[PDB]
DNA sequence: AATTTTATCTCCAGGCGGTATGCACTTTTAA
DNA sequence: TTAAAAGTGCATACCGAACAAAGATAAAATT
């Protein structure tokens, strides 16, 4: 399902954190499901160039015309974020729209990782979906392509209170500490912007305008920009399933130490390894910190003398 | 009842009994007995085993103490208790008096002592011994209606004879019997015809020195391992020492090099590692312990003595089928939970005793595990994987090690096969064969083939065995155009896999992983055709769970690809007499299949048309018009017109001796089966199943039907026909059509439809959903109109399998012939696990018979299920009274083979069968078979939908026998 | 009764692994 | 001497995700 706006005082709060947050004007927004348009409203009297992406083509003739009556800058693109880009098939669907084809017609162009922020995006994650986004997402950004193709994007989205919680896990709360919550945090400076109880939006279902639960689950406006020295030697687009494949084995077991994780997964010596990063032997796994796994992957990567550093061939799946 | 530690302590016991270390399980007895829970575990089994275990010894206290401990723990002494102490006796030699009183006690149970013979299945000596311990003081014949003229001594019989001596038969048992025990073969490969070089030679030293290195260390590892489980178990605790005390140490050690050594590059499951080495263990048991029990002489003497009846040159008093023979000339496993805690027993001794060093490349100072434990990941699931160290694997293809190695069972017999005198002996002399395949733990399958009438299985276990006496040899010409194309560039168009260093970045290794799956394949099949080259060799059959039988031998037989039933050809001959050479040239046009639609008469004008592209193939294969190529199957037609054009430059065709299979293919047979069960009039005459002078093809019809509903919705106007102009073809919808038969819907025949749209590129895509929507329902509509009978079937199969699911029931039936078969399908509720130090293995435990029945599995399995035991039923009959007339004959599940002069006979009898097979009332039998079974003890709408049969057409049957195309 | 959910093509030999949780008992340890 | 902390045995739930989907439909599961 989702959920939109109701509220003029709600969307009026959402108005300037959107758009005054970037106090350069020329940034567009790519708004996601804008729904009946009360918040495009709100971030039109606001003057952004809001170019809503609406999933379906129910809503698309109100914001059009709403948007052409004053010649307002709202381009409702037929297109959802979520199914942006699917690998499946080679015809696309215009609710699912290639994302080269969709920024070209937008308007927006390539720039470099070292360089400045091409735009925002916004909207609301899935209601069920939203470990399977955060996975999506990640993967296009590691691997350089998708949206993230053009540049670095902030994604400025709300986000349920349970999933928040397994994204900001640390070392110093091992419970919810998980692989998803590494690769987040090792690419995006994630920083609640606003914090909001549910039940000020409605859930628009499929037939129209659990679910207690939902809205008093509180949801955490959270923004997402990717950090400037993510890609290194080391770490490339390239090599990033290895590193996922480390992640991925290293919380198989996670009350396990990373000295026998590292015989599973490298034919090094675990000691010597251990040592150049200036850990004990005796480490666990929910004690590493996010950096540190980094910093053990680009120490294994940098073997100078050997031949076999790894134990993924892509053979396993 | 079996409890998770129950079967593993009765096991142990069985195990010390094998292994005579009763000290062992006495103390273990009794460590269990002391404790009143741990008592609780014993049962009236682990008793009677323990004291059976000393009976053999002559200690008489102990079962005193036995019987003592059983007396206590309140359990009543059964017959079996009793015969162990009288057996006991007769080594030991005692007094009258305790005979006298053993016997009498017997009274109370009132069974006779001659019923403790009949009733307990003591052992020969066993026997003996009971016998002379109580002396001190005190083949049927099937007559079921289909077989009948099978078994009848009176009439005609010409049962075929071999070509060979009998004295080279029994040099080739011999030969057979050594490789059997040895139980391994060693096979040259093809591939790296030779590789001199100084870089080879340091391979091979370095992975001689480690595999010195590997087995040193690997005894010590046994050796520890036994001690400690032997501590263990002076500890009043379970192991494993007696599992590991069943074989040598040596033996052990070679086991798990050659596994280490088979172990591919890209790894293998835990769970596969276990169960391959505990199998490999338990046949290696079996092989020794009738080595030592003295077996094999016994079975040498009888297989000396019966080879006469197939051997050429001998003869004897009366012919008979090889099993009624066998029997009238003197006839001579471990729980799954013990059999996966032992293969990761040996596989974690395996992965740590093995040590290699870090870097081969020049002269470093540590050790590494040669195997390593990772895991891969599948969506939210994990599997463990054992993968090889690299570096390994670079020694591994840097050597080029020139032999591989081969299992007992992989590689073909070199002797005939037993005889199937019963579920439990067959095909192989000392290796053990289930008759019905099936996972490990299933008992189910063999419980009711062992508990059913001894006669009734007679019909199967005969047609087994002919199908395993036929020879076969390799095909020397066609075998070395294959070699020659394998080592050199490869043929990825013919069929001949592209070698991995041949060029085919991502979709570059997907297509690299499966050229690397189908080389490896290559190598393993053409390795073994090229060792047997020389040789006759036979094949072993065994059933499924329905009753279609396949051959025991993997790596190679006549159930593979092209160059797989390319190679093999029959070892014996047969002169092509009159008829010979036109089935020839039938067979090849049949081949080729540009003529599928023609007369008979037809494809054989045709094969006269092109001859010269016959003979120029033949003569050039590779340097020629190259004309064979074209056909759909390159290499079986490269050998039928290689036997034809040897067989028309002859003096004289009809004196031509072939050896050349000719195959009489069915014409959807799955539908045959259901027009003749609905006797459905439309049907059957698209079937091929009604007499006419032109094939009739049901893929056309249906296409054609599918056409002409295109053309009314066309003249409708309807954008969805307007897009179709001649699109529907047999091309497009032969798939969908041709697994009615396995029940598919809607959904399932709509996602074949878009892949067959797919590589049309004439077609507009964005009418691809709106389009296969369409055909779907066109299809499903011919379908209806041209067989309703078979919708009417299938849909009270389902329905009936679906209540006797819904009632808490699997679904079994008996077969026409009489074999009975049970549908394994359960649900996996309960998790099973075992605990282990690397990694804790979960396994499902396939022998529970708590488990709930699986309904969706078993309703939608019904249907294809019982088709293929009725095909199974017409191939054996077919196959036997084949039999009767000196017919070679094998079958391909329903691709029936014979000699190129015998096709017609063949034809004669295969469709007579068919016209009696469904002249019983197969319908009505299962009604009333699955009323008896499942509705004796909700039960009226269970009863009323296996009361309610659909009524059989209007159709005569005995036209199928003038039908000219119902096999062909 | 009645909305949702989920499978949708048979066989030829097949299954996630870890962590935490409670229970019911024997067993090594406390005075 | 007597009570107990420590331990062994079993089941039992709960967690961990890439990669569209467009209708139909019918049973089973859920309400």
């Amino acid at each position: 399902f989702k959920r939109y706006v109701t509220d003029r005082r709600l969307a009026e709060t959402l108005a300037q954190i959107y758009l005054g947050k970037p106090s350069r004007p020329p940034h567009l927004l790519l708004e996601c499901n804008p729904g009946p348009g009360i918040l495009t409203q709100a971030l039109l009297e606001a003057g952004a160039k809001v170019v809503a992406l609406e999933s379906d083509k129910t809503f698309i003739p109100h914001l059009e015309s709403l948007g052409k009556n004053l010649d307002g800058k709202l381009r409702v693109i037929h297109c959802d974020f979520f199914k942006l880009d699917p690998r499946s098939g080679g015809v696309i669907k215009p609710p699912a729209m290639s994302s080269r084809g969709l920024f070209k017609n937008l308007g927006i162009e390539a720039v470099p990782w070292t360089a400045d922020i091409p735009l925002k995006v916004v909207g609301m994650f899935p209601s069920r979906g939203e470990k399977r986004a955060l996975w999506k997402l990640a993967y296009d950004l590691y691997s350089c392509t998708s949206i993230y193709k053009f540049g670095r994007i902030e994604v400025n989205m709300f986000i349920g209170e349970k999933e928040f919680q397994k994204l900001m896990a640390d070392p110093g709360n091992p419970d919810l500490y998980h692989v998803l919550s590494v690769i987040w945090q090792l690419a995006c400076e994630i920083k609640v912007l606003h914090m909001e109880p549910w039940s000020s939006f409605d859930i628009y279902t499929r037939k129209g305008p659990e679910l207690l639960d939902q809205l008093q689950q509180k949801l955490y406006l959270i923004q997402m920009i990717p950090r400037q020295n993510l890609f290194t030697k080391n770490l490339t687009p390239m090599n990033y399933n290895i590193f996922f494949h480390l992640l991925k084995h290293c919380f198989g077991r996670r009350s396990a130490t990373v000295i026998d994780h590292l015989r599973s997964l490298t034919p090094l010596d675990a000691r010597d390894i251990l040592m150049q990063i200036g850990k004990q032997e005796d480490e666990k796994v929910v004690n590493m910190h996010p950096q540190d796994f980094k910093t053990l992957f680009e120490t294994i990567e940098r073997s100078k003398d050997c031949a076999y550093k790894w134990l993924y061939d892509e053979t396993l799946e | 009842q079996l409890s998770g530690q129950q079967q593993r302590l009765l096991a142990f016991f069985k195990c010390c009994l094998l292994t005579d270390q009763l000290p062992l399980a006495h103390h273990l007895l009794v460590v269990h007995h002391g404790q009143r829970q741990k008592r609780k575990l014993l049962t009236l089994d682990m008793y009677n085993a323990v004291m059976l275990g000393w009976a053999r010894q002559g200690a008489f206290k102990e079962l005193v103490y036995v019987l003592f401990m059983v007396k206590d723990a309140g359990l009543t002494p059964d017959l079996l208790s009793y015969a162990a102490a009288l057996q006991c006796m007769g080594r030991q030699d005692q007094d009258a008096g305790t005979i006298e009183r053993c016997l009498e006690q017997m009274s109370q149970e009132g069974l006779k002592l001659q019923a403790l013979f009949t009733a307990v299945l003591l052992s020969e000596e066993d026997r003996a011994t009971v016998l002379k311990a109580v002396h001190k003081v005190k083949p049927p014949v099937n007559t079921s209606k289909l077989l009948r003229d099978v078994y009848a001594k009176d009439g005609r019989v010409s049962y075929p004879k071999l070509h060979l001596p009998l004295k080279t038969l029994q040099c080739l048992f011999e030969k057979q019997l050594h490789m059997e025990l040895a139980s391994r073969v060693c096979v040259v490969s093809v591939e790296k015809p030779t590789l001199p070089s100084k870089e080879v030679k340091h391979a091979r030293k370095t992975l001689k020195t480690l595999r010195d290195q590997w087995e040193k260390a690997l005894c010590r590892a046994l050796r520890e391992t036994k001690n400690r489980l032997e501590r263990e178990v002076y500890e009043g605790r379970f192991s494993l020492y007696p599992f590991l005390c069943l074989l040598d140490e040596r033996e052990v050690v070679r086991m798990l090099l050659q596994v280490l050594q088979a172990l591919p590059a890209q790894g293998e499951s835990f769970t596969t590692l276990a169960r391959e080495l505990s199998a490999r263990t338990f046949s290696r048991h079996v092989v020794q312990r009738q080595r030592v029990s003295g077996q094999v002489q016994a079975l040498q003497n009888h297989y000396r003595k019966y080879l006469c009846l197939l051997a050429s040159d001998a003869e004897v008093p009366e012919p008979c089928l090889p099993r009624q023979y066998w029997e009238e000339l003197g006839a001579p496993p471990w729980p799954l939970p013990v059999q996966m805690e032992l293969g990761k027993l040996l596989a974690e001794m395996l992965v740590q005793a093995t040590q290699m060093p870090c870097s081969l490349d020049k002269p470093s100072s540590r050790l590494v595990p040669v195997l390593y434990h990772v895991y891969s990941f599948r969506n939210v699931q994990q599997i463990g994987i054992l993968k090889p160290h690299p570096a390994y694997v670079q020694l591994l293809e840097k050597a080029a090690e020139p032999t591989l190695t081969f299992e007992a069972v992989d590689v073909p017999m070199l002797c005939p096969p037993l005889p199937w005198t019963s579920p439990h002996s067959g095909a192989f002399l000392l290796s053990p064969t289930k008759l019905m395949r099936t996972v490990e733990g299933a008992t189910q399958h063999q419980e009711l083939l062992e508990t059913c009438p001894p006669t009734a299985l007679h019909g199967a276990l005969d047609a087994l065995t002919q199908l395993g006496n036929c020879a076969w040899r390799v095909n020397g010409r066609v075998l070395d155009l294959v070699l020659q194309l394998f080592q050199a560039k490869g043929c990825p168009q013919l069929g001949v896999p592209a070698p991995p260093s041949e060029a085919p970045l991502a979709h570059c290794q997907k297509v690299a992983r499966e050229m690397h799956s189908l080389r490896a394949e290559a190598l393993y099949r053409l390795s073994l055709a090229q060792h047997l080259r020389d040789r006759v060799f036979w094949l072993p059959h065994n059933m499924d769970f329905r009753g279609r039988t396949y051959p025991c031998p993997p790596h190679f037989n006549h159930l593979g690809s092209d160059v797989a039933r390319a190679l093999l050809e029959f070892a014996q001959g047969r002169p092509l007499g009159p008829h010979g050479l036109d089935w020839l040239k039938i067979h090849l046009v049949n081949l080729t299949g540009l003529k599928k639609r023609e007369p008979l008469r037809k494809r054989l004008a045709f094969a006269e048309e092109v001859m010269d592209d016959i003979l120029d193939s033949a003569d050039q294969p590779l340097t020629g018009r190259k004309w064979w190529m074209g056909a759909e199957e390159p290499w079986q037609t490269l050998a039928c017109c290689m036997e034809v054009a040897n067989a028309v430059r002859a003096s004289d065709p009809a004196a031509y001796v072939s050896h050349l299979p000719v195959h009489q293919d069915g014409s959807c047979n799955g539908l045959q089966h259901y027009a003749a069960l609905g006797r459905d009039s439309v049907g059957a005459a698209s079937v091929n199943l009604e007499p006419s002078d032109v094939p009739q093809d049901v893929y056309s019809g249906v296409a054609a039907q599918v056409e002409v509903f295109r053309r009314q919705d066309a003249q409708r106007g309807m954008r969805v026909a307007q897009v179709l102009e001649g699109f529907i073809t047999r091309k497009v919808v032969k798939q969908t059509v041709m697994t009615v038969v396995y029940g598919v819907t809607r959904y399932g025949g709509r996602l074949q439809i878009e892949k067959r749209l797919r590589e049309l590129s004439d077609f507009p895509q964005e009418f691809v959903w709106e389009a296969s929507h369409y055909l779907v329902r066109q299809v499903f509509k011919s379908l209806q109109e041209m067989f309703s009978g078979t919708r009417a079937i299938q849909h009270w199969l389902t329905e009936s399998a679906r209540l006797i699911s819904h009632m808490g029931s699997v679904v079994e039936w008996v077969t026409p012939l009489g074999v009975p078969v049970i549908q394994p399908y359960r649900l996996d509720s309960k998790v099973k696990q075992i605990g282990g130090g690397i990694q804790s293995i979960t396994y499902t435990h396939n022998g529970d018979i708590s488990r709930k029945p699986n309904t969706r599995k078993q309703k939608n399995g019904f249907p294809p299920n019982f088709i293929h035991s009725l095909d199974s039923s017409h191939m054996m009959l077919t196959a036997l009274h084949c039999y009767r007339k000196g017919l070679t004959f094998v079958s391909v599940h329903d691709c029936y083979w014979t000699h190129a002069a015998d096709v017609s006979v063949m034809n004669q009898v295969c469709r007579e069968q068919f016209v009696r097979l469904h002249s019983e009332p197969i319908l009505q039998d299962l009604s009333r078979f699955l009323v008896k079974r499942f509705c004796s003890e909700e039960a009226s709408q269970l009863k009323e939908t296996l009361q309610a049969v659909p009524k059989p057409g209007a159709f005569d049957l005995e036209q199928v026998k003038r039908s000219t195309y119902f096999f062909s």
